[PDB]
């Protein structure tokens, strides 16, 4: 036969286009396709996308950024009011350690 | 976090329940729901992280990622419909079934409180990736790559489960807080030494590290648009998150074991950029251009800073983006022309102007544009790296250079010049692409908006 | 009619109701943690006239 | 003379931005009334200081109305 | 650009280019006007001087001298004209320049405006479609056996025939599209 | 605006002005249909510099291969014509 097996051949692809002009690349059912586009448009964009993003950049400050710069501006008023240094080098009471008795 | 899992595991037997014409709208739908409801997962606080229960957590770095995979999904949806046309109903319900079994494993990955845990899933991951791949890829090469993309990854990760249960033996606990707590220093012995090897190769492996990256370009240029969309997206961030968690109990020896991993990294960053210089398939020079952006990941982690933790986190949301939309932009054209090869098709702004649009702003931040995320993580790493050593900058500085223009070349060869004469079936730009990059691109600028968000636990 | 529409879009609950229950089975889960609700030395405080828990 | 000008077709790309401009703005202009409505008809709370033997509850901690709810 | 280029250029060929590259070049020196016309009519009869020389090999030694020479004095940074290979305007408009099968693919709305024009491109496509197989075929009757030697196409000589692949050279774009 | 539309009777007026203030060819003796060679008596050298002419006239440069084959002003005229997108 001059073949090496019964295979159907390579078929042409097929344009959305042609049975519908206004197809939005969904579906070749026109109306599934129109509802498809409408759901990505109204679940991706109206709800997810703007809410979300209001949802987030409304978001309450549970980072304490707001409560660390008060107890900052706390903590600088009564160090300059009381003449003490703004910042100790040690960040731990050295009469809580007990450091190794000999160092030889 | 049940409000997240359960839904998901809802997804499956509402796709395997739908009337045979419904199911991308439904599993769209729902998935974009699903992502609606782990955006509350953002809400973080600045000391510890949230501790739902015993089996399950969230951190500053997690939750992204989260967020990240869930929003990935309907993505994948959207792209996956148009070449899954001809497909009979049970498949398309296979493939649907195979895309959320993976996102429940990613979300539960992410969220594990023990180590075992985490890497049962994260080994879980493999099965759906490897059967997408080699089942509904279109060319032979699939098979080959599926199977270098699954021993690649599990002779790294079979030492690691070794080294995980002696760790468990010694220590009594793999909880992640416990680990965090009762943290020691690991002395310099050679079993340290290979316990450590242990602990990081698998990660190496999946970011992937250069001269162990082979298994990428195979992988994500043979699979189909959504398997190369959740490769380049997620699975490589894996890598990143359980090196980022594993550190804590490696130290000091890091301060000398990332000598050899930080020269791979550099140095192949600058290797895999220069090859996407000369590359004549579009999809392998993504790919390379992955690789490139996670040897940057791969340095900032090694150097284990404040700085460079926040620049990786951010480093990897954006790539994660960009890469997925890069892939797409390059299935449209290959949906229209049937071929990869980059200088097939040209002059395509003359024929596609929204596309090219696309193209431009999907290339601007590939090159890290400021004020992109991008750009955001980029510099954070340099400037943490320059810190580390003061002539990092010169490696860094090339890599930014060459970066810039092979991504440029790209735009320049794909919709510039003019276009081929023969090539008369270029078709306008259906709604579902455009929509499918707007939906990739917006979520960018709106976190460059807040990168906070984005910018993890330190 | 409502049969055809209903054996059509019975599927759009399974998520919500997914939702729900997840949401349930987290508050079952936070019952199951209260050892020290009340009892840590940085939030530890009288309780109300009336309240009976600090939180639930 | 006034001759044909050969351009692809700018139907879909037309219509593919107006849709998605009126489904944003279908979400997004009630969301921008309502925030300017809450800002202007509801301010912001006043940092005061716990009177003695007051539990303020933890929404109370914050001054956003939006925040708070 | 028109023309099917031959297997190689003869020697008379070839003079006359030299001729041309000179002329011009010297142009490029000579920028004023009488000055150029002083050179090139010197050019010119320096040119003549060896016209009859029926030695071939004397004259390809002199043809080569001839180009060493130019070559060695040739102007840096030659005139070229806006729109030739090397100038300013080359290819200004290619991206103004769209193929007419992209027509095919307008909305019926965008299709809507135009429809005189849009019957005219109906009628040249069923002409297309019925002359192709003719062209086809006189391409087979024509051609050699061992194929074509030659870029160059036959014309029409049937009654209604139409000269064989004519669709592409004769809806080109513009050379002003836009 | 721009240039005017160029039309086939401005070319070949032109053409035909290039051509008269050429001193080795007779203005009375030339015809639109007249042969270079055969029948005003020129060489190929000639006819380099007519096409040179023609170019500067125009602004535009003819290519060696397509320039051998102008013979008469006819063929010059159709050809700058067809280059340019005249048909009226
Ligand atoms: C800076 C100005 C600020 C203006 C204030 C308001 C701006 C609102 C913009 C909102 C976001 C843009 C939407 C993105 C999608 C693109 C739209 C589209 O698809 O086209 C359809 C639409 C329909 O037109 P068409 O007739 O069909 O033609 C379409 C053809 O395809 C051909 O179309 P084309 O030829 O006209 O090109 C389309 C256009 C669109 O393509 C784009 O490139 C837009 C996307 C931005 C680039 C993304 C990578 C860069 C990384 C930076 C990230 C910045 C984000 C900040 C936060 C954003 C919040 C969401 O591209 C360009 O025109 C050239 C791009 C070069 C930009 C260079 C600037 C770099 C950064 C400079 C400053 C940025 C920070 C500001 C603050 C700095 C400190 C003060 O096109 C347009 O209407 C024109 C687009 C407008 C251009 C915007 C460029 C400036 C805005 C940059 C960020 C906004 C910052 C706002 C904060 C206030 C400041
Ligand atoms: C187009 C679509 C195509 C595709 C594109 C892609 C689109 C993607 C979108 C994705 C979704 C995005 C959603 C993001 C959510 C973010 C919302 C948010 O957080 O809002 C923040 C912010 C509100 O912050 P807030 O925390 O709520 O306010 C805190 C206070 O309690 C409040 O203070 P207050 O107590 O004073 O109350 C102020 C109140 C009232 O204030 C006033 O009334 C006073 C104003 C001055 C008037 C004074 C003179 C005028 C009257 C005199 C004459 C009448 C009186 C006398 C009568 C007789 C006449 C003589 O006004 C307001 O409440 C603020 C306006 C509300 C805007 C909310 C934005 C929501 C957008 C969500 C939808 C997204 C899609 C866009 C569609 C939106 C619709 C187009 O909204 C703003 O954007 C404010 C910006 C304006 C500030 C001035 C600009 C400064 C410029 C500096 C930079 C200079 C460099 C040059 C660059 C300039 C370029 C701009
Ligand atoms: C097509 C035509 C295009 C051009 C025409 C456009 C017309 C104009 C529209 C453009 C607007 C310009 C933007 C300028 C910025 C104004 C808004 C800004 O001020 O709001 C920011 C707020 O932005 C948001 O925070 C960022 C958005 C969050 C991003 C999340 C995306 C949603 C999820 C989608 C999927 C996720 C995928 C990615 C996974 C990681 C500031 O936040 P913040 O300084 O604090 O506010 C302090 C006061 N608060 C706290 C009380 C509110
Ligand atoms: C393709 C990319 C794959 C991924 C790349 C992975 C990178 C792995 C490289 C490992 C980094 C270092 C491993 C061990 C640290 C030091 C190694 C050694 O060379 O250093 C000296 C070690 O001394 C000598 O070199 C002895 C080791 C010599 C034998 C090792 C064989 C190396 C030859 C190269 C084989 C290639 C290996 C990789 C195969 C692919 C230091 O002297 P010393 O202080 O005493 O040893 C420290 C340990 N102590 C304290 C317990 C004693
Ligand atoms: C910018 C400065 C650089 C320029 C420097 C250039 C220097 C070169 C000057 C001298 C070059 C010569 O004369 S090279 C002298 C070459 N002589 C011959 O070949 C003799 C045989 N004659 C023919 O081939 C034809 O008659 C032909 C001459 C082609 C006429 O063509 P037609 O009659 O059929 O139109
Ligand atoms: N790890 C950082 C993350 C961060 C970055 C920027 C911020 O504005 C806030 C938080 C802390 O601090």
């Amino acid at each position: 036969p001059t073949i090496r097996l019964q295979e159907d051949p390579d078929p042409e692809d097929e344009n959305l286009y042609e049975k519908n002009p206004d197809s939005h690349g969904y579906d070749k059912d026109p109306i599934v396709d129109l509802w498809n586009m409408r759901v990505v448009f109204f679940f991706g964009f109206s709800i997810v996308l703007v809410l979300g993003s209001t949802f987030v950049a409304y978001l309450p400050d549970y980072r304490m950024q707001e409560w660390a710069r008060r107890e900052a501006e706390r903590l600088v008023k009564y160090r300059e009011a009381n003449g003490l240094p703004l910042m100790e080098s040690n960040c731990f009471d050295p009469n809580k350690i007990q450091l190794p008795e000999d160092e030889d | 976090m049940l409000k997240i899992i359960i839904p998901t595991t809802m997804l499956l037997p509402m796709t395997w329940m739908s009337k045979h014409n419904m199911i991308w709208i439904n599993a769209t739908v729902h998935s974009l729901l699903i992502s609606l409801i782990s955006l509350s997962l953002l809400n973080q606080l600045g000391e510890n992280s949230l501790n739902f229960s015993l089996t399950f957590f969230s951190d500053s770095l997690s939750a992204p990622l989260l967020v990240l995979t869930t929003w990935l999904l309907p993505l994948m949806l959207m792209a996956s419909q148009s070449h899954l046309s001809k497909e009979t109903t049970t498949r398309k319900k296979l493939y649907i079934t195979m895309l959320i079994l993976l996102q429940l494993f990613l979300i539960m990955t992410f969220t594990a409180t023990e180590l075992i845990l985490f890497y049962i899933l994260f080994e879980a991951t493999l099965v759906p990736t490897l059967i997408i791949i080699t089942r509904w890829g279109n060319q032979t090469e699939r098979l080959n790559a599926g199977l270098y993309f699954l021993f690649y990854t599990l002779a790294g990760s079979l030492p690691l489960l070794v080294a995980l249960v002696y760790i468990q033996n010694t220590t009594g606990s793999l909880n992640f807080l416990i680990i965090h707590y009762w943290s020691h220093p690991l002395s310099n012995s050679w079993s340290n030494i290979f316990m450590w090897l242990a602990c990081i190769m698998a990660f190496m492996v999946k970011m992937p590290l250069y001269g162990l990256h082979l298994w990428l370009p195979k992988a994500h240029v043979e699979a189909p648009i959504a398997g190369s969309m959740v490769l380049a997206a997620v699975l490589l961030k894996l890598g990143g998150y359980g090196m980022m968690r594993i550190t804590t109990i490696l130290n000091p020896l890091t301060n000398y074991m990332a000598y050899p991993f930080l020269m791979l990294s550099m140095w192949g960053m600058i290797m895999t950029s220069s090859i996407c210089l000369r590359q004549t398939d579009l999809k392998s020079l993504i790919a390379y251009s992955s690789v490139s952006h996670m040897a940057l990941v791969i340095v900032a982690i090694m150097i284990q800073t404040p700085w460079s933790f926040m620049g990786a986190t951010a480093l990897m949301i954006a790539h994660g983006l960009t890469s997925s939309m890069l892939f797409c932009l390059a299935n449209t054209n290959y949906e229209r022309v049937h071929s990869r090869t980059m200088i097939l098709a040209r002059g395509l702004q003359t024929l596609l102007p929204l596309m090219a649009t696309w193209w431009l702003v999907a290339s601007l931040t590939n090159l890290a544009l400021p004020p992109s995320i991008n750009l955001i993580g980029e510099l954070f790493i340099i400037t943490a790296s320059f810190s580390w050593s003061n002539i990092t900058i010169i490696l860094m500085g090339m890599n930014m250079m060459i970066t810039a223009l092979y991504s440029l070349y790209m735009l320049i060869t794909t919709q510039r010049g003019k276009y081929t004469h023969h090539i008369n079936n270029i078709k306008p730009s259906f709604t579902r692409e455009n929509a499918l990059m707007a939906l990739h691109i917006l979520p960018l600028l709106l976190l460059t908006l807040n990168p906070k968000m984005i910018l993890g636990p330190l | 009619n409502v049969l055809q529409i209903v054996r059509d879009h019975w599927v759009h609950i399974l998520v919500p109701v997914g939702f729900v229950f997840g949401c349930y089975l987290d508050r079952r889960s936070d019952e199951k943690l209260t050892a020290f609700r009340n009892k840590s030395l940085l939030f530890k405080r009288e309780l109300r006239p009336n309240e009976e828990v600090t939180w639930k | 003379k006034r001759l044909f000008i050969i351009k692809p077709s700018g139907f879909y790309d037309r219509r593919f931005l107006k849709l998605m401009r009126f489904y944003i703005l279908l979400t997004g202009i009630p969301v921008a009334i309502g925030i300017t409505l809450v800002n202007v008809f509801i301010g912001e709370a006043e940092l005061a200081d716990i009177p003695e033997g007051y539990v303020p509850e933890h929404w109370e901690y914050f001054k956003h109305p939006i925040s708070r709810w | 650009a028109f023309s099917a280029p031959a297997a190689y250029l003869t020697h008379q060929q070839k003079v006359l280019r030299l001729y041309k590259r000179a002329l011009r070049h010297l142009e490029s020196w000579c920028v004023h006007r009488d000055k150029y016309r002083y050179f090139a009519c010197l050019m010119r009869a320096r040119f003549d001087e060896h016209k009859n020389e029926k030695d071939m090999v004397k004259a390809t030694q002199l043809l080569r001298q001839a180009e060493e020479e130019f070559w060695y004095g040739q102007h840096p940074q030659p005139y070229i004209f806006p729109e030739s290979p090397g100038g300013t305007s080359y290819e200004r408009y290619e991206c103004y320049k769209v193929p007419e099968w992209c027509l095919d693919d307008w909305h019926p709305s965008e299709k809507a405006m135009y429809p005189d024009y849009f019957a005219k491109r109906e009628q040249w496509k069923r002409l297309r479609r019925e002359s192709w197989e003719r062209e086809v075929k006189q391409l087979q009757e024509e051609t050699p056996p061992g194929g074509p030697r030659t870029e160059a196409l036959p014309p029409a000589r049937k009654e209604g025939d139409l000269p064989p692949l004519w669709w592409h050279i004769v809806t080109r774009p513009r050379e002003r599209p836009m | 605006s721009d240039a005017p539309p160029l039309t086939l009777e401005a070319i070949k007026d032109r053409v035909l002005y290039v051509l008269k203030l050429y001193d080795k060819i007779d203005p009375e003796k030339l015809s639109v249909n007249s042969h270079f060679m055969k029948d005003l008596g020129l060489d190929s050298l000639d006819q380099v510099e007519i096409i040179m002419a023609m170019e500067d006239e125009f602004g535009f440069e003819i290519p060696d291969i397509d320039a051998e084959k102008l013979m008469c002003p006819q063929e010059i005229v159709d050809y700058i014509a067809d280059k340019k997108d005249v048909y009226e």
